[PDB]
């Protein structure tokens, strides 16, 4: 009963989230390569400054 | 965003020896500048005058 309660309750607010979530997500999911690089790079950048 | 970014972080690794060296250097120099500032001061005013 519970779970179909809160199933009744919060799924007209669900497709917006899962739509938003999908395109954020996408946002970062098509640039895996540089956002590693980035992460890479800014690494060594950020040891760099934090050593001095 | 992202571009940019790593346009710049590749190019301070690139010379990431340097850009490590110079901090140290900078502030010895500075340091160095700062221990006799007064007499610095002085002298820098006392030619202008």
């Amino acid at each position: 009963n519970v779970l179909s309660e809160t199933v009744d309750q919060t799924s007209p607010h669900l497709s917006a989230a899962l739509d938003g979530v999908a395109r954020f997500s996408e946002t970062i999911g098509k640039r895996d390569e540089d956002v590693k690089k980035l992460l890479a790079s800014a690494n060594k950048v950020a040891t760099v400054l934090g050593d001095r | 965003v992202i571009k940019n970014l790593n346009t710049v972080l590749d190019t301070t690794v690139r010379h990431q020896k340097q850009f490590d060296e110079t901090l140290v250097n900078f502030e010895t120099l500075i340091t160095g500048l700062k221990n006799r500032a007064d007499p610095i001061a002085t002298s820098v005013a006392d030619i202008s005058d």
